[PDB]
C-alpha cells in the first residue's frame, strides 16, 4: 500500500512536471495494473464459498478433536488429584 | 409505580416534587422501574425555577446508587445539598461517602503532581469530607481522623485532630509511624514533619526527642541546636541530662553532616555536649 | 437413630464452624436434608435442648413455635413447620430465623442463611404473601451484596427473578438482568436457575437466540435429581425450540422419568412439524388446562404463526406450484376468504424469506422457487459453522485455561 | 372532606367541561392542567397511604388519567397518550385490590393495544394480552383489538379496513386511520419484493385507492422509486436480495480472516 | 491503635501487587 502511494506521489510529481519516468518502470506499472483480476466474479465467488467452507469444517474437525482430548486430559487430572 | 411518574410529567411543580418525594422513600423497592425516567429527573434537576430541585437530585442518585454507577451517583448526591447528610447510618450514604473520600484523595494526589493544572476540586466534596472528619473528630474516633486527613492531603484538619486528641503523645506517635510506613512521597513526608515539629512546639511538655527525630528528617540543623541552647541555658539539672541523652540520641543516627552543622552553630556543660 | 444422626450433624457443623469449611456446612445440610423424613416434634425439641441452653431466649423463641446452631435449629424447625403444613407458623419462624440474621455479623452464616433465603420466602408462596418480600428480602441481598456474600448475592436476586416473574413483572424481570453483576458459579443450582430464569424471560422477552443458551446453560447444568428442575428446564427449552423454528428431537421426549412431564409438549411439536393447525386446536384445547399450569400458555398462541409457517414449510418444499386457494384449504383456515387470507399469507411468508418461492396473483398461482438443486449452501454454510468451531477453540481453550498440565 | 379535595373535583369538573367543549388549552388548559395534577399525584402517589381517604383519592387518580389519556387521543399526540397511559397503568395494576373497576378500563387497554399495533409493538401486545383477564378479553373492544391483531398477523388487511367501519367507540378511529396507513405501506412493502411488475388496477385492488390518482398520489410522495410504464408498476427490485450466496466475497473471505487470526495467535 | 490496621494491609496488598510483575517477568524469562 505504501509501494501505492509512493507510485501516487510520484504521478502527482508527473503532473507538476518535475520529474518524468523511464519508459520501463511505468510500463512495469502499468502492466501490474492490467494483470488485475477481478475481484468482482460472480463463479470465483463461489470458487471461494466453496473453498472457505470446506477449510473451515476442516478447522471445525480439528477443534473437536482437540476437544476430545483435551477433556480426556482433564478427566485424568481430576483422577490423578483425587488420588 | 407509573403513575408517580405520570405526576412529574404534569405542570404543577410542587406536585411532581411531591410525586419525586413519594418514589425516595419507594426508591429502594421502585428503582427499575424509575431507571427508565432518569432524563426527565435530570431535567427537573437542571430546570433553574424549581425549587425543590435537592430532591430530585436525591432521587436520581438512590436510582444510580442502585445501578451501581457511583460516580454519576456521587456527582447526583453533590447536587443534593442540604439533603445528603452524612450522619445518617445508611448503606447508600457510607457507600456513597467512602467513594467520595476516594475520589477526593485521587483528585488532591492528581492536582499535586501537575503543578500547572489546578484540577477544580468540587467545593461541595472539600464540605462533605470536612463534614466527615469533624464527625471522626466529635466521635473520638482521632486515629480514623487522622487517617483520612493524610489521604485528602489535608494539613490543618491533621493539626486538629491531634491538639483535640485525649492522647497528644500516642497520636503523634501513631502519626509518625503513619508518615514513614504509607506516606511514599518525599515532598509530602516532609511536610507532615514540618506541620508536626509545629504541633510538638505547642505542647505544655514538649517531647523534645521526638522534635529533634522529626527534625533530624528534615535536615533542619538550626532548630535543634536552638532547642539544644535553650534546655543548656535552663537551670534545672533534668533538662541538662536531657539534652545530654538528645545528643547520645542523635549521634546513635550517625549523620555526621548533621552532626557536624549542628555542632558548629553552638554559640562546662557545652564542653560536654561538643564531647 | 434419628437423635444420633441429629447430634452428628450439630457436630459436622461445629467442626466446619471451627475449620472454617463451608463445605463441611454443605455436607452437614445434606444430612439435614437426609433427617428430613424422619423429623419427629418431640426428637426436635430434644436436639433444641442438646444444642440450646435451656433458657436461652432463642431456645425459647424456638421452642414456642413447636450464632451458626441459634440459625441450625431455626432450618429444620421452619422445614417441619412447613412439613406439617404450619406455613403461618413458618412465616413468623423465618421472619424471627431471619431477624436473627441480620444482627449476626460472621461469613460464616452464609450458608446457613442461604439456605435460609430459599425457606424464608417459600413459606410466603404457600401463604400466597410473596408481594410482601419485596420490601424485606431486597434489602437482604443488598446486606450480602454489602457484604461481598456472593453466596447470598445470588440466591437472592433468583428469587427477585422469581417472585417478579410470579406477579409477572416481566417488564421489572429484565430491569434485573441488566443490573446484577455476574456473580460466579459458586451454587450449582442456584445459577441453574439464574441461567433458567434468564431462560425463561429470554423466551418471554423474544430474544429466542440469547434464550435457547441460557435455557441449554443451565438444563446443561440442572441436577438429574432436580427431574421437575430439569422438566422445566426441559419444558421452557422445548416452547423456545418450537419458538425458534426448530423442532426438539424425539429423543429428549424418552427420556427416563420425565416422559409424563413432556406428553403435551411432543404431541404440540408434531403438529408443528406436521405443519397443521386443526390438531393443534385440538392438542391445544385439551392440554390448555395443563398448559395453563405453566403459564407458558402466552407462548403457545405464538406456535400457530410458526405452525402456520411449518405448514408453511412443507407446502412451499413438496409443491412445486399451487394457487393459494389450494394454500388455505390445506392449511385449514376457517377464514370467511381463505383466498384472500392465504394470498395475504404468502406475502408476509414472501416478506419474511420463509420460502424460496414467488406469487402469481394474476393466475393466482403460487412459484416456490425451485428449492432443491438451487446453488451453493456455502456463505451461510460457511458461516454458520465457524461460530460452532470458533465456540470450540474458546470451549477446546475454555478445556486449556483450565488445563492444569 | 379535605378542602383541596374539593378545590381539585371543582377543577376536574372544570376540566371535563372544557372537554366537552373541546377547548384543547386557554381557561380550559388551565382547569384541566390543576384537576389532572392535584388528582393524579394524590392517587398514584407511588407511596399510596393507607389514609381513610385514600380510596376516593386513588379513583380520581384513576379517572383524572383516563380522561387525560383521552383528551391525548383527541389531540393526536403519541406521545402524550403513552405517558398518561403508562402512569395509568399502576392504578390499573397494584391498586386493583382498593378500587372498583372503572368501565373506561376496557376502552383504554384496547386503545393501547391499538397503538402497540399500529407501532408493530406486537412482543408489548402480547404481553399486554397476558396481564389481562379472561372477562377483560370478552370485551367488545378488547375483542376487537385481538380480532384486527388476527387479521393484521393474517394479511387480512382487506377484513382490517372492512372493520374500520364496525369500529364501536370513535376515540379508536384516529388509531384506526393510522393502522390503515401502516397497512397500505406494509402491502407496498410486500408488493415490491413479491412481483416485478404489477398492473396499476391489481395496485389499487390491493391497496384498496377509490380512484387512479389516490395510487399515483400515493406512489409519488411515499415511494418515488416506483416506475410506471405502460399502465403497470414496475418494482425495482434489489441488485442481489431474494436469491442466496448473492453477497460480497471479500467481507465474506475476510471475516474468515477474523476467524483464523483471532483463533490461533492464541494458540 | 484503631487505624494502622487498614494502613498496614493497604502496605502489604501494594507490595504483594508488585508480585504480579515480578512473576510475568520470569513467566517469560523461564
Amino acid at each position: 500500500d505504501a509501494r501505492l502511494r509512493e507510485i501516487r506521489s510520484y504521478l502527482e510529481l508527473v503532473i507538476q512536471e518535475k520529474l518524468p519516468l523511464n519508459h520501463e518502470i511505468l510500463y512495469h506499472l502499468q502492466d501490474v495494473f492490467n494483470l488485475l483480476p477481478n475481484l468482482s466474479v460472480l463463479e470465483l465467488v463461489k470458487a471461494f464459498a466453496v473453498k472457505t467452507n470446506d477449510m473451515m469444517l476442516v478447522i471445525y474437525l480439528s477443534s473437536l478433536i482437540r476437544s476430545v482430548i483435551a477433556l480426556h486430559n482433564l478427566i485424568n487430572n481430576k483422577m490423578l488429584n483425587k488420588e | 409505580a407509573g403513575g408517580m411518574l405520570a405526576m412529574l410529567s404534569e405542570h404543577s411543580t410542587s406536585l411532581k416534587l411531591h410525586a419525586l418525594s413519594n418514589l425516595n422513600v419507594y426508591a429502594q423497592f421502585l428503582w427499575p422501574e424509575i431507571s427508565t425516567s432518569i432524563p426527565l429527573l435530570e431535567s427537573l434537576y437542571e430546570d433553574e425555577e424549581f425549587s425543590q430541585r435537592p430532591l430530585a437530585a436525591l432521587v436520581v442518585s438512590k436510582v444510580f446508587y442502585f445501578l451501581g454507577e457511583l460516580n454519576d451517583s456521587l456527582a447526583y448526591a453533590l447536587g443534593a445539598g442540604s439533603l445528603f447528610d452524612v450522619s445518617e447510618d445508611s448503606d447508600y450514604v457510607r457507600t456513597l461517602l467512602d467513594k467520595a473520600i476516594d475520589e477526593y484523595a485521587s483528585l488532591r494526589n492528581k492536582s499535586a503532581e501537575s503543578k500547572e493544572e489546578a484540577v477544580n476540586i468540587d467545593p461541595r466534596l472539600e464540605a462533605i469530607v470536612e463534614r466527615m472528619l469533624e464527625k471522626c473528630i466529635l466521635d473520638g474516633r482521632y486515629q480514623q481522623a487522622m487517617g483520612m486527613a493524610i489521604e485528602c492531603r489535608r494539613l490543618d484538619k491533621l493539626e486538629e485532630a491531634i491538639m483535640r486528641s485525649d492522647n497528644a503523645p500516642g497520636s503523634l506517635a501513631y502519626c509518625i509511624n503513619v508518615s514513614h510506613s504509607y506516606v511514599n512521597r518525599r515532598e509530602y513526608r516532609q511536610e507532615v514533619l514540618r506541620l508536626l515539629v509545629r504541633v510538638y512546639q505547642k505542647l505544655p511538655s514538649p517531647d523534645y526527642l521526638s522534635i529533634c527525630q522529626c527534625l533530624m528528617f528534615l535536615d533542619q540543623p538550626e532548630a535543634v541546636a536552638s532547642i539544644l541552647e535553650k534546655l543548656l541555658r535552663a537551670e534545672k539539672l533534668e533538662d541538662t541530662l536531657l539534652s545530654f541523652q538528645i545528643a547520645f540520641d542523635l549521634v546513635e543516627n550517625e549523620h555526621q553532616a548533621f552532626l557536624l552543622n549542628v555542632r558548629d552553630r553552638l554559640s562546662e556543660r557545652l564542653t560536654k555536649i561538643k564531647g | 437413630p434419628t437423635l444420633k444422626h441429629l447430634k452428628e450433624i450439630a457436630s459436622l457443623l461445629e467442626t466446619g464452624s471451627y475449620t472454617k469449611e463451608a463445605r463441611r456446612i454443605s455436607r452437614a445440610i445434606r444430612l439435614t436434608f437426609a433427617v428430613r423424613r424422619k423429623l419427629t416434634a418431640r426428637v426436635l425439641h430434644f436436639f433444641l435442648d442438646y444444642a440450646l441452653t435451656p433458657g436461652s431466649e432463642a431456645h425459647g423463641k424456638i421452642s414456642a413455635f413447636l450464632p451458626e446452631l441459634e440459625i441450625f435449629c431455626y432450618l429444620i424447625v421452619l422445614l417441619f413447620l412447613i412439613d406439617q403444613k404450619l406455613h403461618n407458623e413458618a412465616k413468623a419462624c423465618a421472619s424471627a430465623s431471619i431477624a436473627r440474621l441480620k444482627s449476626l455479623k460472621r461469613r460464616v452464616a452464609d450458608v446457613l442463611a442461604s439456605k435460609l433465603y430459599s425457606f424464608y420466602s417459600l413459606s410466603y408462596e404457600l401463604t400466597g404473601d410473596l408481594a410482601e418480600i419485596r420490601g424485606e428480602l431486597l434489602t437482604l441481598h443488598r446486606l450480602t451484596t454489602l457484604h461481598h456474600d456472593e453466596l447470598g448475592q445470588e440466591t437472592l436476586l433468583n428469587l427477585l427473578l422469581r417472585n417478579y416473574l410470579h406477579y409477572n413483572l416481566y417488564d421489572q424481570a429484565e430491569k434485573l438482568r441488566s443490573k446484577a453483576p455476574s456473580f460466579g458459579a459458586h451454587s450449582n443450582q442456584q445459577h441453574c436457575r439464574h441461567l433458567f430464569y434468564v431462560g425463561k424471560i429470554q423466551t418471554i422477552q423474544l430474544e429466542y437466540t440469547d434464550a435457547k443458551e441460557s435455557l441449554l446453560q443451565a438444563a446443561r447444568k440442572a441436577p438429574i435429581a432436580a427431574r421437575g428442575f430439569r422438566i422445566q428446564c426441559n419444558k421452557w427449552a422445548v416452547i423456545v425450540r418450537l419458538l425458534l423454528g426448530e423442532i426438539p428431537e424425539r429423543t429428549m421426549f424418552m427420556q427416563k422419568g420425565m416422559e409424563k412431564a413432556l406428553r403435551p409438549y411432543f404431541e404440540l411439536t408434531n403438529a408443528v412439524r406436521i405443519g397443521d393447525l386443526e390438531l393443534f386446536r385440538g392438542v391445544t384445547e385439551k392440554f390448555s388446562s395443563t398448559f395453563d399450569k405453566d403459564r407458558t400458555h402466552n407462548l403457545i398462541v405464538r406456535l400457530r404463526h410458526n405452525v402456520i409457517r411449518t405448514g408453511l414449510r412443507n407446502i412451499s418444499i413438496s409443491y412445486s406450484r399451487i394457487s393459494l386457494s389450494d394454500v388455505a384449504k390445506k392449511l385449514r383456515l376457517d377464514s370467511p376468504n381463505p383466498v384472500a387470507d392465504a394470498e395475504s399469507i404468502v406475502a408476509k411468508a414472501i416478506r419474511d424469506g420463509a420460502i424460496d418461492a414467488t406469487l402469481d396473483h394474476g393466475n393466482g398461482w403460487m412459484l416456490s422457487k425451485e428449492t432443491g438443486d438451487i446453488y451453493s449452501t456455502t456463505e451461510p454454510q460457511s458461516a454458520f459453522d465457524s461460530r460452532i468451531a470458533f465456540c470450540l477453540n474458546m470451549h477446546n481453550e475454555a478445556v486449556r485455561a483450565l488445563r492444569y498440565p | 372532606m379535605d378542602p383541596k379535595l374539593t378545590e381539585i373535583a371543582q377543577t376536574f369538573e372544570r376540566f371535563k367541561a372544557a372537554s366537552v367543549r373541546n377547548d384543547f388549552d386557554t381557561c380550559t388548559r388551565l382547569l384541566t392542567q390543576l384537576k389532572v395534577s392535584l388528582i393524579e399525584y394524590r392517587s398514584l402517589p407511588p407511596m399510596f397511604e393507607a389514609t381513610p381517604n385514600a380510596v376516593h383519592e386513588l379513583t380520581l387518580a384513576r379517572d383524572i388519567y383516563e380522561h387525560a389519556v383521552v383528551l391525548s387521543v383527541k389531540m393526536e399526540d403519541q406521545e402524550a397518550f403513552e405517558r398518561d397511559f403508562c402512569q395509568l397503568k399502576p392504578y390499573y395494576t397494584d391498586a386493583r385490590g382498593r378500587i372498583p373497576q372503572s368501565t373506561q378500563e376496557y376502552p383504554i387497554l384496547g386503545l393501547n393495544l391499538l397503538r402497540l399495533l399500529v407501532q408493530n409493538r406486537i412482543a408489548e401486545f402480547h404481553t399486554e394480552l397476558e396481564l389481562l383477564s379472561s372477562t377483560a378479553l370478552e370485551n367488545p373492544c378488547i375483542k376487537h383489538a385481538v380480532e384486527l391483531e388476527q387479521s393484521f398477523m393474517e394479511g387480512a388487511y382487506n377484513r382490517v379496513l372492512s372493520a374500520r367501519q364496525t369500529v364501536p367507540h370513535e376515540t379508536y378511529v384516529h388509531f384506526m386511520d393510522l393502522l390503515a396507513k401502516t397497512v397500505r405501506d406494509e402491502i407496498a412493502g410486500c408488493s415490491e419484493k413479491a412481483y416485478d411488475t404489477l398492473s396499476v388496477n391489481d395496485a389499487r385492488q390491493l391497496l384498496l385507492f377509490s380512484s387512479d390518482k389516490d395510487l399515483l398520489e400515493y406512489i409519488k410522495e411515499e415511494h418515488p422509486e416506483w416506475e410506471i410504464k405502460d399502465g403497470c408498476v414496475v418494482f425495482q427490485k434489489s441488485k442481489d436480495s431474494a436469491t442466496c450466496k448473492e453477497i460480497p466475497s471479500l467481507l465474506l473471505i475476510n471475516q474468515t480472516l477474523s476467524y483464523a487470526r483471532e483463533l490461533e495467535r492464541i494458540v | 491503635d484503631l487505624y494502622g490496621r487498614l494502613k498496614s494491609l493497604e502496605r502489604q496488598i501494594e507490595f504483594k501487587g508488585i508480585q504480579e510483575e515480578y512473576v510475568k517477568d520470569e513467566l517469560k524469562n523461564l
